[PDB]
């Protein structure tokens, strides 16, 4: 169990970290899917003004 | 780096990258679980190894992951963290998870 | 093949398979052992 | 630097950082079966890291009124994973175990747990002159309780179980026991259904203690197999 | 250390341990350093002789590869009356206008690379009698050179300027640009101010400024209208690269600046990058037989 | 002098005396994983006499309209004795399989069948767009029976059938036949519960014939998984 | 035992033999070994010193000549009010949609091949005014990538995607893909099903995903409408080949599965592969004089 | 011909005149003799 005394909070944290090893290995390069656009970005076409 | 593990409703922000433990009643209860799928969008999507990993397509090879106790120095306890290699469903219960 | 004269116009270098992972995973003045870390 | 100890057997670890060293029965270190003292002729099956790992029982909970738990050997795994298949399908067993009790409180409680490795524990019951039953002694995974632990169950003495195997858990000093138990019988081998080499027992000589806030205190019992042998293929008696 | 890698680590075969004083699964994150726990120290193992190469992760592979950077159409006709790219256009050279390569860029703090260029060219009749062999030119105009403002002036001869004369019917043109930052590396971001007074642009460095690329069609205009489309492409190549930085979450707003808002709901919102499940005990997509 | 066999494996043997050599299929013989070829990087457990022993199907009746029968591997062990629970308590799997089919009658009797190990046995449905269903291929122990065996259920035929690794019982001639399969996969290992490396198929090209009186001619099949490997463990599936 | 062969076998001179015990042309076909009579046994033979190759029975030789895997025809046109291809479209690779590469390569269990990809493309005028020289880009977009929605859509601009760019004009388009299945091998049979639920798919291995192949032209429309149709062809080279199968009698039924009908009546019907004669006595093409 | 940097760029590799036929036309395990089979 998490036991605490009374003047400690009773309520702790975990943070949970991810690594790869260095037998980790990655295959065949695509567009990553985590970003797009639908339209052009603010002053994109001030560039050719 | 960290997960997100904390995907939850109601976790705003930086909540979202902590997991809260409290004093239980009851032996042996399940804490949380963690979603492996770095391809749909879950705890390990936003991290160093999953944004890097999708830009590709094939991965192979061994993961760690730590995690670090943020209690007071007075705060005592044990945790079991399990691995489930895939084929059936995610275990419910310690003695399950145990093996 | 490269026949231009400035050495820039070569195709790409991928021949350098040095690294040195420690340098973001481990730069801690004393190294980690096998051992209590603190 | 005995106090902080890992055991890695299998895909299962344990760290602990507040032990107090380990110890091995009598000295000694779980080992095969070597063929001057084979008695059966069947080659065994010699499972490995699917047998010799650790398994984790429910958790009892350190009460101000409990008399203290008890786990027989091997009949507490004998339903558990791939070591309990083996049993059901074998007539013939054979291991070590290693042994590791856990519980922390914090550093304003109080309480000791002598943890000991009892062989041959034959009980006995109290003001009767029946013996006991099977469904006394053969309890599982979920063991069974002292009656009388001052007595040991069995009209000897508490006092002098430091004969056997044992460590404490004093909760001043530490959260975890370790024991590891050679192969402890007067067979090379054994039927693991009829018969238990050794019990685990777990008294709290000292009661659990505190002033601060109450929390549930468990006591978490962790045991691995080691080197299990099986002999005599069979169907599954389960 | 530094060393050679070429392919993944292999596996050495592991027993039971049972060590005082011996935890190599305990860490401690507080140092900065990642866990040094390896998988023989935390399971028993087999030995593995590991064959899979690390080539397609190297930063060259993974930066060289030709991405979108410029894309522009305007209206190749007689424009005496137009208000308008009047058959030529200028750009002023940035990367940050399309997100695939500029994500990939912003992975890393400095990069020192060569930039090979590939422009190609499109037509279509405006609202049919066949599409029309142009010839284009594009023009190189350094900091401080004078951008032409016709698409007949003088400013097109090109005494010093390098220009490229290419066909829509040819292949698409390239040419090599060199690494031409002031510094030894281009500065993918940068905490500062351009100028010396105040008013200076932020997050821009003065030294990676690279200049104008002027495209005008070189034909007199036909009796018709049609639309030209021109498309940039660069490959980073000969690729140095320090520093590397967490990645992109949010939408991009602006080619100018990092600024930020989020979607309006995960996945990628400002207060939640990964999409929600029930609770931390609900495992999205379990496997149920 | 090749017509008397015997296998042993574990604790189980057969004898035959009327073989007809026997078939190593691709001239291959069963081994273990070695290291340059090995993926997962746990140790795996290497169960051997507890799993790699004959396992007795039930016994079929050759009739005068029998079409055939067949049988998936691992599919048809799955659930049996010791190598049923690996399979059930591991994620991945690998092994060889020793075939044993056996068919005596009288020499007044006549019929041949055509005894085949049919690698990556992807069946088609008869007559229709759709794929063929979990339960349409997943038959355990108890196997199918052939829709159409000229096409091999599968668009092709019978008749080049013996490009793959066969025997023929010819009542004539022999009793029984035997077929060794080395593992065959793509991937080193696989998952048992989702892919059968292997079918053996029965198809009675010729007829049962006699004019004795009739009795019942039972097709008895005999499979031994060899050197069988385990990696991940975790809880059954079952 | 392995050996090298180049050429078909030379036939020895042979007498008369009468042995006791000796009996080469009798043979046990329940062994499951074929028949080791030679033609020196069977009958009295000359020396023949031969000199055939057989080189173009060579697997490589087999099946490394390139073969249609894919044909799709589109509209190029304004699509604003279609319902359809809108000059774009996206191919899931497969390899069973046509039946002679098909059943040339289900005559094997395991391939392990390099792909050489040769893409054709040929355009009409819509029901005449010439026509006109379009550029094409192929997007490979592997598995779990996004696949473009729409002709302008930024998924087009390729920042880590392989990409060709290719005219109507050129030859054919030409790349090789690399044998990339995650096993050693392509199973050209499957006997299990994809996922770990019950419901996926039989037949198709996971390991062998492609991806998606999307084309689209890359001028905008004109005024009038074009058919243009692309072609794919597939050419294995590099091969390895693993377990011969027998061959594909009965027709294909569908590129999901092995499912079969057969013809209503023979050659090829699910009763009777060969056509039928009238008896076991009968010759059908006997020579008469 | 081959100037690109993959080796899976090539040219098709027509060369390999290895043949073993008694995997699939001989795969029992005591050989036939010249000599009754049974
Ligand atoms: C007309 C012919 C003869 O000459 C030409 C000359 C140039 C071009 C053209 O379009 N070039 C380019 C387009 C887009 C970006 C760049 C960059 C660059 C921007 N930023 N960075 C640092 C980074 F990545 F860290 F941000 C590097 C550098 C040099 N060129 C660029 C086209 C044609
Ligand atoms: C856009 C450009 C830059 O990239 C491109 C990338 C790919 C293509 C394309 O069309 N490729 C392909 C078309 C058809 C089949 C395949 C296979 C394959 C399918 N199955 N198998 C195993 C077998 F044979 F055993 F079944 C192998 C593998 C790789 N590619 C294929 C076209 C262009």
């Amino acid at each position: 169990n998490l036991i605490v005394p009374s003047e400690s909070s009773d309520t702790c944290s975990l943070i949970g970290f991810i690594a790869a090893k260095d037998d980790f290995s990655l295959r065949l390069m695509r567009d990553s899917p985590d970003i797009g656009q639908l339209d052009h970005l603010h002053a994109a076409e001030a560039a050719y003004q | 780096s960290m997960m997100e593990i904390n995907n939850t409703e109601s976790a705003v922000g930086m909540e979202r990258l902590k997991v809260d433990i409290s004093a239980l009643t009851d032996v042996d209860q399940l804490l949380f679980n963690i979603p492996l799928d770095i391809q749909l969008d879950g705890p390990l999507r936003n991290t160093l190894v999953g944004n890097i990993s999708r830009y590709y397509t094939h991965w192979s090879g061994s993961l760690e992951m730590t995690f670090m106790f943020c209690g007071s120095f007075m705060a005592a306890g044990k945790l079991i963290l399990c691995y489930t290699p895939p084929g059936g469903s995610c275990p419910t219960t310690r003695e399950t998870a145990m093996l | 093949i490269n026949f231009y004269k400035d050495s820039y116009a070569a195709s790409a270098s991928k021949q350098d398979f040095s690294q040195d992972p420690s340098k973001f995973t481990e730069p801690v003045v004393e190294g980690l052992k096998a051992a209590p870390v603190l | 630097s005995d106090r902080v100890l890992q055991l890695k057997l299998g895909n299962s670890a344990i760290v602990t950082q507040e032990a107090a060293n380990y110890c091995c029965a009598y000295g000694e270190w779980p080992n095969y079966l070597p063929d001057h003292e084979a008695v059966a002729i069947d080659k065994p099956t010699q499972p490995e890291t699917a047998t010799d790992r650790f398994y984790t029982l429910k958790s009892v909970k350190w009460e101000t009124g409990s008399t203290g738990w008890w786990w027989k050997l091997p009949d507490a795994l004998n339903n558990i994973g791939m070591f309990g298949q083996n049993v059901q399908h074998h007539y013939l067993y054979r291991s070590g175990f290693l042994i590791h009790v856990q519980c922390n409180a914090t550093k304003f409680h109080q309480g000791a747990l002598l943890v000991v490795a009892i062989p041959e524990h034959q009980r006995g019951a109290h003001n009767t002159n029946t013996s006991p039953g099977f469904d006394d002694i053969m309890k599982g995974e979920e063991g069974g309780t002292f009656n009388h632990p001052y007595v040991l169950d069995d009209g000897t003495s508490l006092a002098c179980a430091t004969i056997f195997p044992h460590q404490w858990i004093n909760l001043r000093t530490n959260n975890s026991a370790t024991i590891v138990l050679p192969w402890m019988n007067a067979a090379p081998m054994d039927f693991p259904l009829r018969h238990n080499q050794w019990t685990l027992a777990i008294i709290p000589v000292v009661p659990l203690g505190t002033r601060t806030t109450s929390s549930m205190v468990p006591i978490t019992v962790s045991i691995a197999p080691m080197c299990c042998e099986f002999n005599g293929l069979r169907h599954a008696i389960t | 250390i530094e060393s050679i890698i070429k392919t993944a680590t292999d596996t050495v075969k592991s027993e039971i341990n049972a060590e005082l004083g011996v935890v190599p699964s305990l860490n401690a994150v507080e140092t900065g350093a990642t866990s040094n726990t390896e998988p023989e120290e935390a399971i028993q193992t087999r030995t593995v002789i590991n064959q899979h190469g690390v080539s397609e992760t190297l930063v060259e592979n993974f930066l060289s590869r030709a991405a979108l950077v410029s894309k522009r159409s305007f209206e190749y006709k007689d424009h005496t009356s137009s208000t308008a790219d009047k058959n030529f256009f200028k750009w002023t050279i940035n990367t940050r206008s399309f997100v695939q390569l500029r994500r990939k860029l912003e992975l890393f703090t400095y990069l020192r690379f060569d930039a090979e260029i590939t422009i190609l060219t499109t037509v279509a009749v405006n609202g049919y009698v066949g599409l029309p062999d142009l010839t284009l030119q594009a023009m190189f105009v350094p900091t401080g050179a004078l951008t032409p403002e016709k698409q007949d002036s003088f400013h097109w001869q090109s005494g010093s300027n390098a220009s490229v004369f290419f066909k829509i019917s040819d292949p698409p043109a390239r040419i090599t640009i060199p690494f031409m930052c002031i510094n030894s590396a281009y500065s993918v971001f940068y905490d500062g101010f351009a100028g010396f007074e105040k008013n200076g642009l932020y997050g821009i460095n003065p030294a990676d400024t690279i200049g104008n690329l002027c495209v005008r069609i070189v034909n007199e205009h036909q009796p018709v209208g049609f639309t030209v489309t021109v498309r940039v492409y660069m490959k980073p190549k000969h690729i140095k690269a320090w520093a590397p930085r967490p990645p992109r979450t949010l939408p991009y707003m602006s080619i100018a600046n990092a600024n930020y808002k989020g979607k309006e709901r995960a996945p990628n919102a400002l207060s939640a990058i990964i999409g929600n499940r029930d609770s931390v005990k609900t495992m999205p997509h379990n496997i149920v037989n």
